[PDB]
């Protein structure tokens, strides 16, 4: 159903990469540091 | 004399893996110190090389020149004199002959007239060719004469001269490097597709020595060459060989540190291509001109003016001979694909001795009094005679013939004049008298009448060029689909690459093309059956290299970016725009990631610090 | 960004013309490079 | 255009419009390079 | 300024040692000019600067 | 070019050389200014 802005850019020589961190560790991070202080 | 023998053995191509042969200096430059990049035909590294064994026992087999031969020969006491090229090595065609002489060589490029087998009774009984002709280019200098003798020559016939790049080397094959120099530049400027080795035999019946030789072949291939303090090479790398070597090749260096790095990309490389057409509807009438019971007179020829159908010339050409389409401005088979307002078609019946009579500037009875053809008239005729039924038996006293005018008249019109002509000074008053004429007569037929004024029915199919969309130019074929594949497309006139599926949008009954906010086609509306389909073009990403350090060891893991490698080119020869090199999967633990998947790693349930990021939450490192 | 599918698509002959305006898609090609790990780099440091 | 006319003028509107678009591509590399650095700036600030 | 056999150049032409051989027709350097000639009367190896 | 080509035509080429040239060393100095805000922006905090 219908094709999404990452292919329809993605098919005319333009590409989006993936970042390297993920929330799941930002929030890992955050938590730590709030346990910390 | 020649010869005649049957001592021979064959081999299967053997095969080496030819470690680092086949270099040359590829120019007359100096430098020093300095890392260069060329790119020609040149022979891979680590290429499967054919061994041929020659030894009673005989082998002057004929051999192809398909770009160039790679010569190794470890040889002594000089069984071999000299060779040959050409490119048929019969008496015919040109050939040379370049025998390395005692102390010269000989060299020409002219007819021959050849036996199969070149010797002396050293070749003086001149029995390479059983006669003698003439010649024209010939050249006489100085003779340019364990294993320690390594004779490797490269021969190469471009720009018109002969590079013979010959390097005298003083020795399977050393694992080293060792280049190559120019000797000679001929120009001699001939094909020059197939040639021989010929040698030189000494008897103790006749006997021959022992000798092995190799050849090899050259392809367009990047090279990276390196040079020491001196103008010396001292190594080469390859940049098709490994991803280790395109990494060296990309990163312009010898040593390559730990790290990720980017290569080139990937694409589909799509197969064949699809023409969908629509129908086919409006056919216009052939038959009631070419048929007709009663044909049009020879004054009141009708022109007739063609549209609203099919130009079906498919169905032009299959008629019984005959046919003098000795037509203008337009090639048989081309016609299918020009269009026209009008093509007003003439056709009237003319006695078959004077059908050339009608033609752009053209003298004949007709010619000049009856129908004068145009001098730009662009069309084809078609003629054919209808002596079996536009003649009748009991007297065809019913149709008639025109043969006087007055003057000459301009191109493409109609006459039907039939009144009395004024011949002398008396005057006529429109009545046959005193100088006066009445031309027209009729047939009078009977079944005797002779070939020449036997009927030929000659169509004149006037291709009159205007400005029209010309409903009739020429029946459209159309084949059939494939689905989801990759696949060149071009729907009716709208062409493009990618793969088609089924859809569940509900066009309007209207329309045919779509677009999205992109501004791009997405569903197109086939033809023949009214169907939507949706459009997507073939996969394409980059490619990327891990590796660690070169000074620890040499393994390296390759990435595929965004694509699901249920997907990736299993490959048949080529169906994948990175540079073929696919790996088997179940043993090198291929693994879908988030960032495409992996193919040379394995995977752990274990958890360490990162060493090098490939993405989306993922490291690696080289341990164990 | 893939600079010669872009400038010319799948066009072979347009590729043959490209070849005479000497090395200018490397430049674009590491700049996007720099920034893209410039991006990861900044998150990295302020958060780890 | 490829298929209406002579290559040597076909070859003038290729080489017309690879002007064209390279040199859009190169005004867009621009504005990526300065949003960028304004970026890092940011993230500097707020790091410390 | 000088043009041999079809190459011109300009500067101070001095001796040069490099080891040429012998089918190495001239010079060139990293920066890919001209560095090094033969002269095609008396065959002797020349610097440009 | 000069001694094979007439200036009437040399002048095309020529001028697409200079252009080239220009945006050659004008993104050349873009990119040098975009290296010497930067510096700048260092030389400060190494000065503070």
């Amino acid at each position: 159903a219908a094709r999404d802005l990452i292919c329809a850019q993605k098919f005319n020589g333009l590409t989006v990469l993936p970042p390297l961190l993920t929330d799941e560790m930002i929030a890992q991070y955050t938590s730590a540091l709030l346990a910390g202080t | 004399q020649c010869v005649n023998l049957t001592t021979r053995t064959q081999l299967p191509p053997a095969y080496t893996n030819s470690f680092t042969r086949g270099v040359y200096y590829p120019d007359k430059v100096f430098r020093s110190s300095v890392l260069h990049s060329t790119q020609d035909l040149f022979l891979p590294f680590f290429s499967n090389v054919t061994w041929f064994h020659a030894i009673k026992r005989f082998d002057n087999p004929v051999l192809p020149f398909n770009d160039g031969v790679y010569f190794a020969s470890t040889e002594k006491s000089n069984i071999i004199r000299g060779w040959i090229f050409g490119t048929t090595l019969d008496s015919k065609t040109q050939s040379l002959l370049i025998v390395n002489n005692a102390t010269n060589v000989v060299i020409k490029v002219c007819e021959f007239q050849f036996c199969n087998d070149p010797f002396l009774g050293m070749e003086s009984e001149f029995r390479v060719y059983s006669s003698a002709n003439n010649c024209t280019f010939e050249y006489v200098s100085q003779p340019f004469l364990n294993f320690k003798n390594l004779r490797e020559f490269v021969f190469k016939n471009i720009d018109g001269y002969f590079k013979i790049y010959s390097k005298h080397t003083p020795i399977d094959l050393p694992q080293g490097f060792s280049a190559l120099e120019p000797l000679v530049d001929l120009p001699i400027g001939i094909n020059i597709t197939r040639f021989q080795t010929l040698l030189a035999l000494h008897r103790s019946g006749w006997t021959a020595g022992a000798a092995a030789y190799y050849v090899g072949y050259l392809q367009p291939r990047t090279f990276l060459l390196k040079y020491n303090e001196n103008g010396t090479i001292t190594d080469a790398v390859d940049c098709a060989l490994d991803p280790l070597s395109e990494t060296k090749c990309t990163l312009k260096s010898f040593t390559v540190e730990k790290g990720i790095y980017q290569t080139s990309n990937f694409r589909v490389q799509p197969t064949e291509s699809i023409v969908r057409f629509p129908n086919i509807t409006n056919l216009c009438p052939f038959g009631e001109v070419f048929n007709a019971t009663r044909f049009a007179s020879v004054y009141a020829w009708n022109r007739k003016r063609i549209s609203n159908c099919v130009a079906d010339y498919s169905v032009l050409y299959n008629s019984a001979s005959f046919s003098t389409f000795k037509c203008y401005g337009v090639s048989p088979t081309k016609l299918n694909d020009l269009c026209f307002t009008n093509v007003y078609a003439d056709s009237f019946v003319i006695r078959g001795d004077e059908v050339r009579q009608i033609a752009p500037g053209q003298t004949g009875k007709i010619a000049d009094y009856n129908y004068k053809l145009p001098d730009d008239f662009t069309g084809c005729v078609i003629a054919w005679n209808s002596n079996n039924l536009d003649s009748k038996v009991g007297g065809n006293y019913n149709y008639l013939f025109r043969l006087f005018r007055k003057s000459n008249l301009k191109p493409f019109e109609r006459d039907i004049s039939t009144e009395i002509y004024q011949a002398g000074s008396t005057p006529c008053n429109g009545v046959e008298g005193f100088n006066c004429y009445f031309p027209l007569q009729s047939y009078g037929f009977q079944p005797t009448n002779g070939v020449g004024y036997q009927p030929y029915r000659v169509v004149v199919l006037s291709f009159e060029l205007l400005h029209a969309p010309a409903t009739v130019c020429g029946p459209k074929k159309s084949t059939n689909l494939v689905k989801n594949k990759c696949v060149n497309f071009n729907f009716n006139g709208l062409t493009g690459t990618g793969v088609l599926t089924e859809s569940n949008k509900k066009f309007l009954p209207f329309q045919q093309f779509g677009r999205d906010i992109a501004d791009t086609t997405d569903a197109v509306r086939d033809p023949q059956t009214l169907e939507i389909l949706d459009i997507t073009p073939c996969s394409f990403g980059g490619v990327s290299v891990i590796t660690p350090g070169t000074n620890t060891s040499n393994q390296v893991a390759v990435l595929y970016q965004g694509v699901n490698c249920t997907e990736v080119p299993v490959a048949i020869h080529a169906d994948q725009l990175t540079p073929t090199w696919r790996v088997y999967s179940t043993g090198s633990n291929v693994f879908q990631t988030r960032a495409g998947c992996l193919i040379g790693a394995e995977h752990v349930n274990n958890s360490y610090e990162c060493d090098i990021p490939i993405g989306a939450g993922i490291c690696a490192s080289y341990q164990t | 960004v893939d600079c010669t599918m872009y400038i010319c698509g799948d066009s072979t002959e347009c590729s043959n013309l490209l070849l005479q305006y000497g090395s200018f898609c490397t430049q674009l090609n590491r700049a996007l490079t720099g920034i893209a790990v410039e991006q990861d780099k900044n998150t990295q440091e302020v958060f780890a | 255009i490829l298929s209406r006319l002579d290559p040597p003028e076909a070859e003038v509107q290729i080489d017309r419009l690879i002007t064209g678009r390279l040199q859009s591509l190169q005004t867009y590399v621009t504005q990526q390079l300065i949003r960028a650095a304004e970026i890092r700036a940011s993230a500097n600030l707020a790091a410390t």
